């Protein structure tokens, strides 16, 4: 659903 | 949101998404009160009966959003929270009594043409605007039928008089709750639904041209239900604890 | 400057449907 985020962040 | 539309960009700049990192997911909306602090539902962070309560590096915050699923590349901020307050008095155990919390970020957000404070109001804008009939308008992600849509949604509402809010449910109504919605003859329709909670209800003052936070999407018997209404915990009411928390 | 926003308020511009919110202040 969600695309991915930048790890940058997690 | 139930019967509303696709918002316009920059429409609601204080709109911000509860994000989970693992699963990744939409957990609630929010809304930006100054370039650190961010206001939800106490709901959206604890709810002990359904094992519900997030800390802190279960989330993410992500602000100037237009798209539900996407990673807006040069238009959203994503921040990490330094703390969470919830309210000391919420009532989790019998009706959502005070729904509300406070998030402080690590770091500071920079406002731009998609991310812009929404004011809180004061004794006397809560006075003049939070009456019978007049509209204020709820944003959220949330979804469309008591169903995903793709970009931010918004619909306006009608406030509702006490005593029906309180002839429409069983539940125990306080003085920290108001409700929103048409009456099944008005002949028209929306409400907020599942995903919206913790979202801003705005008002636009007609005295100074600014937007106003007056509730939090709080909770609700279904979406969009014939002779029921979406409660929202009342800002105005809990003014003195947001001062507080900021101030200490 | 809460409130105000960069692509309505500051430019002077309304949205399409604030109209409603307003029409409904009495
Ligand atoms: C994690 C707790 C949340 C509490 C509030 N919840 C809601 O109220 C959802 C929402 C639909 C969205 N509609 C709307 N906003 N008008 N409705 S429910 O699943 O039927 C629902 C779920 C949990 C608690 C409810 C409640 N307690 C506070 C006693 C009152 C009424 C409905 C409740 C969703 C879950």
């Amino acid at each position: 659903d969600f695309e991915e985020i930048p790890e940058e962040y997690l | 949101i139930v019967e509303g539309s696709d918002a316009e960009i920059g429409m609601s700049p204080w709109q911000v998404m509860l994000f989970r990192k693992s699963p990744q997911e939409l957990l609630c909306g929010a809304s930006l009160i100054s370039d650190r602090w961010v206001l939800t539902a106490a709901h959206c962070l604890l709810y002990p009966p359904w094992d519900k309560n997030f800390t802190e590096n279960d989330l993410l915050v992500r602000i100037g959003k237009h798209s539900r699923t996407r990673y807006e590349r040069n238009i959203e901020k994503i921040s990490m929270l330094e703390k969470i307050y919830i309210h000391p008095r919420y009532n989790w155990r019998e009706n959502l009594d005070r729904d509300i919390a406070l998030m402080k970020l690590k770091k500071p957000v920079a406002f731009s043409d998609y991310i812009h404070p929404v004011c809180l109001p004061d004794r006397e804008t809560a006075a003049s605007l939070l009456q019978a009939g007049y509209k204020g308008r709820v944003t959220g992600w949330g979804n469309l039928k008591e169903g995903q849509p793709s970009v931010l949604q918004v619909v306006n509402l009608p406030i509702v008089e006490r005593p029906v809010c309180k002839d429409s449910t069983r539940i125990r109504i306080t003085d920290n709750m108001f409700c929103a919605g048409y009456k099944p003859d008005e002949g028209k329709r929306g409400d907020a639904c599942e995903g919206d909670s913790g979202g801003p209800f705005v008002m636009k003052s007609p005295f100074n041209n600014r937007w106003y936070q007056m509730g939090i999407v709080s909770w609700g018997e279904g979406c969009d239900r014939d002779g029921k209404y979406g409660f929202y915990t009342h800002v105005f009411r809990l003014k003195k604890w947001i001062q507080k928390v900021i101030d200490q | 400057d809460c409130g105000l926003r960069p692509l309505f308020e500051k430019k002077s511009l309304e949205d399409k449907t604030e109209r409603e919110l307003l029409e409904s202040y009495i």
